[PDB]
């Protein structure tokens, strides 16, 4: 299951 | 400790380790910006987002290998005292977040977009905590992160579009809280697909840009969906 | 700081900080073992090359960023002020390094498989300095990558066959020296090329796996080569 | 150019 990647501005 | 540096070059500086991938850098320049006391734009709060996600990132990866690790050996000491460190570290990373969520910044977040967005945070970050927690511990952390993530689906559902962006990674990231860690993969399967649904049938009101930032998040949705049935 | 932990746990723990991608954790913990002052074995030497070529790498990495928008800004302090920042942790590092292996790695080295190594890393962190540095600063610098280099190689070409990884990566890396530090390409290129062929012409006395390991080193060797000629 | 990798132990 994935969250939001969310490691790129 | 970033007392004496201007916010806005806090705020430069942070954009510059992104860059250069120092992402511990950017997350204690975001902490002085949020330090200085004043609310943050859109902008501002996706770097702090950013900056955080990446080093809890990679110390939830490397509590996993740990933690792997443990489990095997469990079928000296060290194993354990290592993956206590980081798992102590990463505790401190997400307490961190949730102080400054607290001091200051969801009380003074009035539009719906600041508020869901650090609500969204806080949900996140008790998440984050819950993945390590063990018993009793585990509830409580468990309905901290429940009652932030409600919080913000409720202002969600009644103050955004339903293919908002951050409206839609909400509505991922509780539903992969519902499937990892409460123990309701059907409730997260049912979020899933309706928050899919209701975006499917709005993206007809969208320009071309705000169509693929919608779709990109619809397609997460439907990965997960894909997973999970 | 880790004089309480036991010297095996130490290695323990730097060999599952490999395993959990934490370089930072893992040069941390080498450094607490070489500080019990026994000499390190092989493997040992490994781990403390790999944990700070991991850490100073990612650092090279950010400052070659910073460097380059500083250099495009030339053509506020902020850029500048981040580029030293990081420019000071890296040389931090490096002098760490170095003086791990004044004290007293290299004195307490005897064989030439061990003193070879530590000599290598001699030259690759003044290297990294020299990188970094501006004017005269700089000469001597070079001069103490090229000086340590030399040793090692001296040792190399009268204790090691022409195939050794040691012997070969050593060259390898004081090509690239010559090639980016000395302005010396000539060099560089004569080095690439001589330790190439004789190490083909020993290629007949391995074994399968020590093939492997040479002929991986090797095409290094060639894949300079190629893009230098 | 590229020197020895030795990020890998
Ligand atoms: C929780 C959250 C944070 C930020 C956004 S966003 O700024 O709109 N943006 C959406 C696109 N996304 C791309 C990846 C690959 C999912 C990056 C962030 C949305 C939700
Ligand atoms: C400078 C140096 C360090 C270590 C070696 S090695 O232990 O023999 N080994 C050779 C193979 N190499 C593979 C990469 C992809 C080059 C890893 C290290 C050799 C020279
Ligand atoms: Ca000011
Ligand atoms: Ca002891």
């Amino acid at each position: 299951a994935g969250s939001i990647p969310g490691r790129r501005s | 400790a970033m007392g004496s540096m201007e916010r806005a070059s806090l705020i430069q500086k942070a954009k510059l380790a992104e860059q250069a991938e120092r992402y511990e850098d950017m997350a204690a320049f975001m902490k002085g910006a949020v330090e200085k006391g004043e609310e943050l734009s859109c902008e501002e709060r996706n770097l702090l987002s950013v900056a955080y996600k990446n080093v809890v990132g990679g110390q939830r990866a490397a509590w996993r290998v740990l933690s792997s690790i443990e489990q095997k050996s469990n079928e000296g000491p060290e194993v354990r005292e290592y993956r206590e460190k980081v798992e102590t570290e990463l505790q401190g990373v997400c307490d961190t977040v949730l102080g400054l969520l607290d001091s200051h910044l969801i009380k003074e977040a009035g539009d719906a977009e600041s508020r869901v967005f650090y609500l969204k945070m806080k949900g996140d970050y008790y998440r984050y905590l819950a993945e390590v927690a063990t018993g009793d511990d585990k509830k409580r952390i468990i309905d901290s992160a429940r009652s932030a993530y409600q919080e913000a689906m409720d202002i969600s559902k009644k103050e955004m579009p339903p293919t908002n962006p951050i409206r839609l990674g909400l509505a991922l990231n509780f539903s992969v809280f519902h499937y990892e860690i409460a123990n309701s993969p059907e409730e997260a399967i049912s979020l899933a697909k309706t928050t899919f649904d209701e975006a499917m049938a709005d993206l007809h009101t969208l320009s071309e840009d705000s169509y693929k930032d919608s779709t990109l998040i619809m397609q997460l949705l439907r990965d997960n969906l894909t997973l999970w049935t």
